[PDB]
RNA sequence: AUAUUGGCGAGAGACCGAUAGCGAACAAGUACAGUGAUGGAAAGAUGAAAAGAACUUUGAAAAGAGAGUGAAAAAGUACGUGAAAUUGUUGAAAGGGAAGGGCAUUUGAUCAGACAUGG
RNA sequence: GUCGAAUUUGGGUAUAGGGGCGAAAGACUAAUCGAACCAUCUAGUAGCUGGUUCCUGCCGAAGUUUCCCUCAGGAUAGCAG
RNA sequence: AGAACUGGCGAUGCGGGAUGAACCGAACGUAGAGUUAAGGUGCCGGAAUACACGCUCAUCAGACACCACAAAAGGUGUUAG
RNA sequence: GCCCUGAAAAUGGAUGGCGCUCAAGCGUGUUACCUAUACUCUACCGUCAGGGUUGAUAUGAUGCCCUGACGAGUAGGCAGGCGUGGAGGUCAGUGACGAAGCCUAGACCGUAAGGUCGGGUCGAACGGCCUCUAGUGCAGAUCUUGGUGGUAGUAGCAAAUAUUCAAAUGAGAACUUUGAAGACUGAAGUGGGGAAAGGUUCCACGUCAACAGCAGUUGGACGUGGGUUAGUCGAUCCUAAGA
RNA sequence: GUGAACAGCCUCUAGUUGAUAGAAUAAUGUAGAUAAGGGAAGUCGGCAAAAUAGAUCCGUAACUUCGGGAUAAGGAUUGGC
RNA sequence: AGAACUGGUACGGACAAGGGGAAUCUGACUGUCUAAUUAAAACAUAGCAUUGCGAUGGUCAGAAAGUGAUGUUGACGCAAU
RNA sequence: CUAUCUAGCGAAACCACAGCCAAGGGAACGGGCUUGGCAGAAUCAGCGGGGAAAGAAGACCCUGUUGAGCUUGACUCUAGU
RNA sequence: GCGUUGGAUUGUUCACCCACUAAUAGGGAACGUGAGCUGGGUUUAGACCGUCGUGAGACAGGUUAGUUUUACCCUACUGAU
RNA sequence: UUGGCGGAAAGGCCUUGGGUGCUUGCUGGCGAAUUGCAAUGUCAUUUUGCGUGGGGAUAAAUCAUUUGUAUACGACUUAGA
């Protein structure tokens, strides 16, 4: 309850989310804005088929120094890539909103990510060994994640 | 501050950017100045790189230690199957330079070419030339009055050829296709030659000659990434060097204060255009033929095929030119040989070459036999056979 | 009669208000450091009341979604208010080797000051 | 390099800071040595470097004189309010 | 590098000198209309590709104070004397 | 006089640029034209100066009013004001019917410091005026404490020969267990015990939130338990350098 | 086992197979090798690298503190049966 | 130790394992040190020489002492260079 | 074996604002100013020209009425004798 | 426009010889060029001599030994989408 | 609608034969106001979405897989109904 800005129909759809997730806050960014606003299935489909390495991710934000990829021209882009953990954690979320969905009787077959939304939830954080004796941060940057399927609208 | 020694620079600043080409096939930049009195001719031919071997002849050479004596030279042989022709296309002169005016196509196109059009053949409807074609069924007209116009226009004639790869050993089924400028005379008879030899077929020996030099415009063997040492010929830095020694020490003075354009860097190597000069023909085989690498001397039936088959690429069962020493690009890749634009009277260009003997030896190793019949005229009889 | 930054019992302040006031408002001379002498922190606030979310559903679970408690969950033992840097989403806009500013107006958005006369 | 001794080394024991210990390098004396470490005197002193927090109105300078172990500083006069 | 009188810069923006502490003009409350200064008016650029008499042709012309240099020496170029 | 020679330097470049040859060059003359925060007139702000005016005559005598002039500013002096914590006095001041606080390319007032309001958020307090008082105003001090960025999903996670098939278990298996294969340490050991030191790490069962810089069902981790048996092994006795 | 051997190399008992993993094999590296002809011309300098090497049997200079120098140097040989 | 036979003349076949020679400067040698930029020609050393001292003493320690090192010593000794 | 590309994991230096040049002037070597050349998203691997790159309030030198280690017929003293 | 070299001694720039050659021109680019090398010289700390100094120490006098750090950012350059 | 001409970017030009609206070459019959004395009063052409009806056509590219004439990654080059 209390989620981002929206636009959706709340009565046409139900929504999902996921706190201080151990996946990088980054990565799942890249993909959460990759299905932003597919239906449901095209989106679940292909998530799928990316953890198969059929397709890919666009990286278009944290995304410098990232390789080339051929799968990334669907998209216009040279900078893809395969973030598992991601597309896994952001699955799991597609899937409760879907649960959640019937549950309320929405039409399984008129949904699409109406919204889905990951920004950062509080670092954890580990000590890496630097020469000279010295220590260095070695964090964390979980994930919150949330998202919203709804209902398409007959025009 | 003043190199302490002076030295030549390393490397060709005219052969810049060292990138890759941006077509496999080289580009004839240039053709032969046309004299329109001459016949309707070819300026250059398409052709495949098959290998090397070498040769023993007579040098004609008045006034040098081997005049009249035998030297053994290397040659390259290109497969070249005759091309075809399939349209002509008509260039006018403009104060922005040549302009292609139209171009007008054959109305039957075999598939080797059609293929060229697809980047997926195989799963294509296939539909490349199939409303072109229509041109010519309403009896002319269409087809009939573009040749019209590039006749009354146009200072320039060129064909469009193609190659027949699939008489290559090639396992590339789709074709190489190129404009040929036309050189015989005058516009008119250029463009009616070029009409009349739709779907036909044209030959080297059409072209070329016995030691006629020509020029070869293919695009070098490729090498990725190369560091400088071997990509400009830099020196290498002194064993002690710490961070590496196949580099160049200094970049570039404080000023200005930008590494310029003219200092070595790593980059690509291999993979350039590049327009060879001045190879003489040494023979212009024919397919038909079984004495192909045979000779008024040495006169066993032999074809120019090594032992073996051209390792890399097979057998020449086409025509050919086999020319002087090498050309740039490897084998399999598709070569232009364009003839000079010039008229060379070098005496080395004017010498009539006759061949005594050409090497038909493996390349596939250190190859002793000519002929398998000689092989076994030698070895004896093997534990196989008899 | 005089002294009194110690000890015990008290009454007070134009003192400080959790980076302040004693180092310590808390299991503070604690946790931790150092062979040792010594050094020495951080850390207060759900709600009147746990009424701390029965139950159903999705999940391997953590949890999510409903439901329920409550004046409030825009108070869920991460808990009063919840600023800034920095961030995700949505919306509008601009962007030929920085951005930002001054005077001026186009364009778009937005906001005004009315005051009262006869049926 | 040396490798059967001026050998290597465990534990115990002794020497403690203007002191030790030194086949001598100012070496070593708990990552500290041309004087260890700890706390206190101690908010040590600085003619030197750095910073010094709101608005508007009005007036508005000096780098020159004299003396100074004076020359990156003061006193003195001038200029200023 | 060091003195002399005055005016500046420093402490001061503004118009000119492309540029710039110190030159020229001119010193400053918020503004309107006018006129100017120094400097400019082919185009960049507001403002006569104005008027008038000469001079100059450079296979290294020349083009504005401070100021971004030029000399001894020489020419049967051309002009006037 | 103008022009030519005399006249040689290092990235490519400078009458400011373009470009200009009866000039857009040089010398001279004559007109017009453009333009400063300067000059002229006027409004308004302030400063200073000079006056007028409470005789009884609704609400400011430190006030009202008339007139003239003037306005650069560092270091610096002075004046008048803005704002904060706390104190005396007064509005019988605001407030759970919503105090304070916070958010707001919404509004108004002031040259400004600032002041006032609307809307959202909030939830127990808090203002104005006269006065008192000070631990009273930050952008800087390689300032203090804390918190956060770009760097960046980047540097990197490459010493120490080497792993592979299958089953089991599990929500999940490159990494756990069993089986097989391939290998290593090669007794100067990667074997079998101990001294110092640690202090339960030992063993069993359960078990994965954190930790084991991939992973984890495994662990020297987490939870809960269990375990160390002496006349003869040591200490204990003795003396050593020393204390 | 080899061997002079507690060297190196391979093995038995015991113990491990633990050091993120997958796909590629560009430049430049780090570590390991080779190179025709010449042979220190490289460089401050043979730095680095290369060459020699066990054993048996011959042979062995100046000098000398008579002990040495000396594996001086320089040669031949080496399996299996 | 010797002999025959045998091989693509190989045979310490992996492993293991000195390059040599002629000289100048310098320290005799073995040994020592700047832990973490100097291993050396520097320190040490045997050897040589000097100095002081017969105990109511030489050299040295302690604030002082019925205090202490040499000294369980005695010039073939102790101390100092 | 790296680098490279993938999954997981994931720091640090540094950071006025930043990032194309030529000339001019300028605190006498500009990323920014003036006049010109010019100038088109988003990017990957390399590289060592420049960022007068980064790393320490310059060890050099001077100044300071600032030290300390050491030496001496410096000044002033002192254990001892 | 195009070239301007191979070597002996020296850390050297310079110098000077041998030798080849068409010629072995002179200069700049932060006395171009150390996150490009090298580290021979110079100029920390060890050490020998000589001169100087009573001494501690000094000496563009000779000598020997002496840690050469970071790029993954921007730009530039090379190549690549 | 009949002929022609135009390729420098022709994308336009000349010409034939009618049809048809207008004709201010000329002579008539009406109409305009009150839009209140200017503001404010012809609408030009780009795109881009939908809408009617008429003619018309019925493909590839990328991912993946595959080649090695290519290649760090992308990219390149082949192949597959
Ligand atoms: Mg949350
Ligand atoms: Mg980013
Ligand atoms: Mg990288
Ligand atoms: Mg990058
Ligand atoms: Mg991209
Ligand atoms: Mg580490
Ligand atoms: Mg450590
Ligand atoms: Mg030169
Ligand atoms: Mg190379
Ligand atoms: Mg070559
Ligand atoms: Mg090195
Ligand atoms: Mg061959
Ligand atoms: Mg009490
Ligand atoms: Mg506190
Ligand atoms: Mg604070
Ligand atoms: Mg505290
Ligand atoms: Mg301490
Ligand atoms: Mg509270
Ligand atoms: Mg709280
Ligand atoms: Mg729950
Ligand atoms: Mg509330
Ligand atoms: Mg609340
Ligand atoms: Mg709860
Ligand atoms: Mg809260
Ligand atoms: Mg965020
Ligand atoms: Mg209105
Ligand atoms: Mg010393
Ligand atoms: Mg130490
Ligand atoms: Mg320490
Ligand atoms: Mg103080
Ligand atoms: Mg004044
Ligand atoms: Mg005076
Ligand atoms: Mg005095
Ligand atoms: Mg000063
Ligand atoms: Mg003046
Ligand atoms: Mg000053
Ligand atoms: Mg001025
Ligand atoms: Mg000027
Ligand atoms: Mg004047
Ligand atoms: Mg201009
Ligand atoms: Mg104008
Ligand atoms: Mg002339
Ligand atoms: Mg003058
Ligand atoms: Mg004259
Ligand atoms: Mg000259
Ligand atoms: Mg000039
Ligand atoms: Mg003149
Ligand atoms: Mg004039
Ligand atoms: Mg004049
Ligand atoms: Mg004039
Ligand atoms: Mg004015
Ligand atoms: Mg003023
Ligand atoms: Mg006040
Ligand atoms: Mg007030
Ligand atoms: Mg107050
Ligand atoms: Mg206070
Ligand atoms: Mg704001
Ligand atoms: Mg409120
Ligand atoms: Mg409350
Ligand atoms: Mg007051
Ligand atoms: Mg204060
Ligand atoms: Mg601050
Ligand atoms: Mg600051
Ligand atoms: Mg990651
Ligand atoms: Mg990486
Ligand atoms: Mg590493
Ligand atoms: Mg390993
Ligand atoms: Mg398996
Ligand atoms: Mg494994
Ligand atoms: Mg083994
Ligand atoms: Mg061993
Ligand atoms: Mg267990
Ligand atoms: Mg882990
Ligand atoms: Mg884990
Ligand atoms: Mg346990
Ligand atoms: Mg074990
Ligand atoms: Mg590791
Ligand atoms: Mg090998
Ligand atoms: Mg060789
Ligand atoms: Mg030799
Ligand atoms: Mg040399
Ligand atoms: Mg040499
Ligand atoms: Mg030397
Ligand atoms: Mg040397
Ligand atoms: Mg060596
Ligand atoms: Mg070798
Ligand atoms: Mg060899
Ligand atoms: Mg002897
Ligand atoms: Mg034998
Ligand atoms: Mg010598
Ligand atoms: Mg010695
Ligand atoms: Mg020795
Ligand atoms: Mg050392
Ligand atoms: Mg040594
Ligand atoms: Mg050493
Ligand atoms: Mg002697
Ligand atoms: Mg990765
Ligand atoms: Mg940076
Ligand atoms: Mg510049
Ligand atoms: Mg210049
Ligand atoms: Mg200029
Ligand atoms: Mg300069
Ligand atoms: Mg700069
Ligand atoms: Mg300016
Ligand atoms: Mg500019
Ligand atoms: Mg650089
Ligand atoms: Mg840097
Ligand atoms: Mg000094
Ligand atoms: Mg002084
Ligand atoms: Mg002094
Ligand atoms: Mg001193
Ligand atoms: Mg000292
Ligand atoms: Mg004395
Ligand atoms: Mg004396
Ligand atoms: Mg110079
Ligand atoms: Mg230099
Ligand atoms: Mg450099
Ligand atoms: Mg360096
Ligand atoms: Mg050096
Ligand atoms: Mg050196
Ligand atoms: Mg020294
Ligand atoms: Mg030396
Ligand atoms: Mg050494
Ligand atoms: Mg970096
Ligand atoms: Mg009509
Ligand atoms: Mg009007
Ligand atoms: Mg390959």
């Amino acid at each position: 309850a209390r989620y981002g800005a929206t636009s959706t129909n709340p009565a046409k759809s139900a929504s999902a989310r996921g706190s201080y997730l151990r996946v990088s806050f980054k990565n799942t960014r890249e993909t959460a804005q990759a299905i932003n606003g597919w239906e449901l299935t095209k989106a679940q489909k292909y998530l799928e088929q990316v953890l198969d390495h059929q397709r890919a991710i666009p990286f278009r934000r944290f995304n410098s120094s990232i390789g080339r990829t051929a799968q990334g021209k669907e998209f216009g882009v040279t900078k893809a890539r395969w973030p598992a953990k991601s597309v896994k954690f952001v699955q799991g979320l597609l899937q409760n909103a879907a649960a959640n969905a019937e549950a309320k009787g929405l039409d399984a077959t008129k949904l699409y990510v109406s919204h889905i939304q990951v920004n950062q939830a509080p670092k954890q954080r580990r000590r890496t060994y630097r020469a000279h004796g010295r220590i260095n941060k070695y964090e964390s940057s979980p994930s919150h994640i949330e998202l919203v399927v709804t209902e398409k609208e007959e025009a | 501050s003043h190199r302490k020694y002076e030295a030549p620079r390393h490397g060709h600043l005219g052969f810049l950017p060292r990138k890759r080409a941006a077509s496999i096939r080289a580009r004839v930049k240039a053709f032969p100045k046309d004299d329109r009195s001459k016949p309707v001719a070819l300026t250059s031919f398409l052709g495949y790189k098959a290998g090397m071997t070498t040769i023993v002849r007579d040098l004609d050479r008045p006034g040098s230690k081997f005049h009249k004596r035998e030297v053994v030279e290397a040659v390259t042989v290109v497969d070249t199957p005759p091309v075809v022709v399939v349209g002509v296309v008509g260039y006018v002169e403009t104060p922005r330079g040549l302009r292609s005016l139209t171009t007008v196509w054959a109305e039957h196109l075999s598939d080797e070419v059609k293929r060229r059009f697809y980047k997926n053949w195989y799963k294509s409807k296939k539909k490349a030339f199939t409303k072109y074609s229509a041109k010519y069924a309403q009896d002319g007209a269409g087809i009939e009055r573009e040749l019209a116009r590039i006749k009354k226009y146009a200072s320039v004639v060129r064909v469009l050829v193609h190659t027949q790869i699939r008489k290559t050993p090639l396992a590339q089924k789709k074709a190489h296709l190129a404009e040929i400028q036309l050189n015989g005379g005058s516009i008119s008879e250029k463009v009616d030659w070029a009409r009349e030899h739709f779907e036909k077929t044209v030959a080297v020996d059409s072209v070329f000659e016995q030691n006629e030099m020509i020029d070869a415009i293919a695009v070098t063997k490729g090498h990725g990434f190369e560091g400088v040492t071997h990509r400009w010929g830099t020196k290498k830095l002194p064993r002690k060097t710490h961070r590496g020694l196949r580099k160049v020490a200094c970049i570039g003075a404080w000023h200005p204060a930008h590494v310029m354009w003219s200092v070595a860097r790593a980059g690509q190597r291999g993979y350039h255009s590049r327009t060879s000069i001045n190879h003489k023909i040494y023979r212009v085989g024919k397919g038909d033929d079984e004495a192909n690498g045979a000779t008024s001397f040495d006169r066993t039936k032999k074809t120019i095929t090594p032992m073996g088959g051209f390792v890399h690429y097979g057998e020449i069962k086409n025509d050919f030119i086999m020319v002087k020493g090498c050309i740039p690009g490897n084998r399999k890749r598709i070569v232009t040989l364009r003839k000079s634009l010039y008229t060379n009277t070098s005496r080395k260009a004017l010498e009539e070459v006759s061949l005594k003997w050409i090497d038909t030896a493996s390349k596939f190793g250190k190859g002793r036999f000519q002929t398998p019949a000689e092989k076994h005229a030698f070895m004896g009889t093997l534990k196989k056979d008899l």
